[PDB]
């Protein structure tokens, strides 16, 4: 009755995009929509879990660098990605090559997964850049190149551990490539024209949702004592300002755009009156006992 | 100062407004008389605690329909 | 040996430590209340305060 | 008293989906298998990962199988090499004698395992998992293996909490129809219930205290009244001038946010308009 | 004669050999087939790296058993 909807086994689609729909996967996979045109899959959605496989990975690999695959499903003009499974490759922490032993590792455990009950394939691979930043070098770029010309659905993952571990915010970036011949900013390298970016999402399961909630739940002091709106306010500025620069190119346009406009407005100032009313809990909680 | 030394006391002085301000100061000792009070402020604290609550529901509720 | 200043070494590193110990329990203060626990009558307590930043101390 | 379990919040998260991926492919949910990897030093015991077993069924009764583990056993040892087996998990309720009789192989494989209890279907405020250690009765006869409970603790490395709120900020709370109202009120609800928890075994302790029922420990009471005497927190104008500034400053960027909302209901009002009662 | 190689992917190639033939000689093959780099490829059998130098003599086998070809795929 508090929390009124709760939950014995209902559910709703955040429970259904875990599943395995054969039919749906292969006539995908025959028709092949992406290979008619380079501006394919945008949204790149990745399960909790795998997040923090691949962050512990990267954690355990310490100053040098470590190696690992991904696994998942491609849905539509979105792509799904909910496993991680870490490789045992070695080197330098400015390069890595994959000997032998990765060779009959990724064929095993996909045969032990298999043997346990998993049904799905290898989708890309995820590579630790200890320090700088998050780009693809001229060997990923080829690697790239040949992966996604040979094996059309697939994408590659950068991370910075050391970076994320500093900051406090992890530094994932999922990216696909423009196949060779389309021809048509210093971060993000020099083959910047090769390979391009895309954005990142997350997903996690009702039951994952609880247990979560109810992990998190042992915070109650920082919960009720962050007063947010204070400490991400650089957050809120630079999404104003990408805010002012979507509102101009959405009035550019009027001379669609208007309505991703719109939701992002809505976000911030979701997020906005939420501080407040958090804030306005507190006042009314803490200081408005004993006079 | 030799009070804030001895650490009965936490805060800082204001010369400009002639002020101090206390942010943790210790309790003092309670005779078997005032502890009725004690209980009153608790009270009221819980009252107020089950006041949010309520309200909160409320709301919540209110969101869903809508 | 004196710093040529009429104060000795001892009492300039003790009288630097005193302001800075000041600056943990005081919000504001009045150049005649510094010079009144630092012993010095009004002037190079003001010196000294200025002296002590600049430079990151306090 | 026993070993001292270090439970991460990552086992949890394996059990939950595999429990989810079970349930989504067969339907009906069903019980799940699995096992724990860690580290022993001394009497403390630490779980970093967990990977599934494969169980055979004859008749009714679950078995669980040598070679399999034997195979893959040394397949994860490249990846983790100080990471030993320590038990297993499952998903239930009660220890039912099931549970018995499957603990029996997992401690003819090691020695003394530990044993990890999931329940979905909780409806309580305590932790799902409950962490069981084996013991061997003495009693002549049919000696049952004995559970006894331990104590579980939240032992987490650098990067967890960061990723745990990463993850949670979320919660693909704007696509499930499930109103990001619905996620904020509630989620500190229960850490406002929780202090008024608190308070109220204080407040109980107090009158207690005050009847008579327990002894006159007069050191808890002085901290009580310093307790009760801080309760009306920054009542200064400063704060309040402070407070106000940001309701109006929020305010005001709710406004610039509706006239947009506002705006675009707006725009696509004209652009139904201008094909309707209108050529061209 | 009639051997199946499955990827990691989903394609699956169907291949004719003749027992007595060299390892070079049926990654040939398999690349006029699907593609392959003449020197890329990395063959699985029976999780097994296949020895270039080592020639197949005795494929006691009719299907089942399967190989599983694989790209190098590195990163600096």
């Amino acid at each position: 009755t508090w929390e009124l909807a709760n939950n014995m086994q209902e559910a709703q689609s955040i429970d259904e995009i875990y599943k395995y729909d054969k039919k749906q996967q292969q006539e995908i996979l025959a028709a092949k929509p992406w290979t008619k045109d380079h501006h394919y899959f945008k949204y790149c959605k990745i399960s909790a879990l795998a997040l923090l496989k691949m962050v512990m990975h990267a954690r355990s690999g310490g100053n040098l660098a470590v190696m690992g695959l991904m696994l998942g499903k491609v849905d539509g003009e979105t792509m799904i990605i909910m496993d991680s499974f870490a490789l045992p490759v070695e080197g330098t922490e400015t390069r890595v090559n994959a000997q032998a032993a990765a060779y009959e590792y990724m064929a095993a455990y996909i045969e032990n997964a298999k043997q346990v009950g998993r049904l799905e394939n290898a989708i890309g691979w995820y590579h630790s850049h200890p320090g700088y930043g998050c780009w693809l070098s001229g060997i990923n770029v080829s690697t790239q190149m040949l992966n996604q010309q040979f094996q059309e659905p697939f994408v590659a993952v950068v991370i910075d551990p050391t970076r994320t571990i500093s900051a406090g915010k992890v530094n994932l970036g999922a990216f696909r490539t423009y196949p060779k011949g389309y021809k048509p900013i210093e971060d993000f390298g020099v083959h910047c024209k090769q390979y391009y970016a895309l954005e990142v999402s997350y997903f996690k399961s009702s039951l994952d949702r609880k247990l979560l909630e109810l992990l998190w739940n042992k915070y109650w002091v920082n919960t009720l004592s962050s007063s947010s709106l204070l400490t991400n306010a650089d957050y809120t500025t630079g999404q104003v300002f990408d805010l002012s620069e979507k509102l101009e190119q959405s009035e550019a346009q009027l001379g669609d755009k208007l309505a991703k406009a719109t939701r992002d407005s809505c976000k911030t100032t979701i997020e906005a009156i939420h501080g407040l009313m958090s804030q306005v809990i507190k006042d009314k909680l803490f200081n408005q006992i004993n006079i | 100062i030799e009070a804030v030394y001895t650490d009965i006391i936490q805060g800082k002085l204001d010369q400009r407004n002639q002020l101090l301000e206390v942010d943790f100061c210790i309790g003092r000792d309670i005779r078997k008389k005032d502890i009725n009070n004690i209980v009153k402020t608790l009270h009221e604290w819980c009252d107020g605690c089950e006041a949010v609550l309520l309200g909160i529901e409320q709301q919540v509720l209110r969101a869903n329909q809508y | 040996a004196t710093t040529a200043d009429g104060s000795s070494i001892l009492d300039r590193a003790v009288i630097e430590h005193n302001l800075l110990s000041a600056s943990k329990l005081y919000n504001n203060i009045t150049f005649e209340e510094l010079g009144a626990l630092l012993e010095i009558p009004a002037a190079k307590a003001e010196k000294i305060a200025s002296q002590m930043i600049t430079e990151g101390r306090m | 008293g026993s070993v001292s379990v270090a439970l991460h919040p990552l086992v949890i998260l394996n059990i939950s989906d595999h429990w989810i991926r079970m349930r989504s492919q067969e339907g009906r949910p069903v019980q799940v298998i699995g096992a724990l990897i860690g580290k022993q030093e001394g009497r403390n015991i630490e779980v970093m990962n967990s990977f599934e077993l494969l169980s055979h069924t004859v008749e009714e009764k679950i078995i669980i199988d040598k070679e399999y583990y034997y195979t893959k056993e040394e397949q994860f040892k490249q990846v983790f090499k100080e990471l030993e087996f320590l038990g297993w998990y499952t998903t239930g309720g009660p220890p039912d004698p099931s549970d018995i009789h499957v603990h029996k192989q997992v401690c003819e494989i090691i020695e003394s395992p530990l044993f990890l209890k999931l329940n979905p279907m909780t409806k309580h405020t305590d932790l799902p998992v409950s962490v069981f250690e084996s013991v061997i009765d003495i009693i002549n006869g049919e000696a049952t293996m004995l559970f006894a409970e331990l104590t579980y603790t939240l032992a987490t490395e650098e990067a967890e909490r960061i990723g745990v709120d990463h993850v949670a900020r979320m919660t693909a709370t704007g696509s499930g129809e499930n109103s990001t109202v619905a996620e904020h009120l509630i989620a500190q609800h229960s850490a406002i219930k929780m202090l008024h928890s608190r308070v109220k075994l204080i407040l109980e302790y107090v009158k207690a205290s005050e009847a008579g029922e327990v002894p006159f420990n007069h050191e808890i009471l002085r901290e009580a009244y310093a307790l009760c005497h801080c309760l009306p927190v920054l009542s200064t104008d400063k704060f309040k001038t402070d407070f106000y500034d940001q309701c109006n400053d929020v305010g005001l960027m709710a406004y610039l946010g509706t006239i947009t909302k506002t705006c675009n209901t707006m725009n696509q009002f004209v652009n139904k308009f201008n094909v309707l009662y209108d050529r061209q | 004669m009639l051997i199946k190689v499955k990827t990691l992917t989903g394609k699956e190639i169907e291949i004719d050999i003749e027992p007595t033939d060299k390892v070079e000689r049926i990654k040939e093959r398999v690349e006029e087939k699907e593609g392959i780099p003449p020197q890329q490829q990395r063959l699985i059998y029976s999780g097994k790296q296949m020895n270039d130098e080592k020639t197949a003599a005795d494929y006691k086998i009719l299907g089942g058993s399967v190989l599983h070809l694989v790209l190098a795929l590195r990163g600096g």
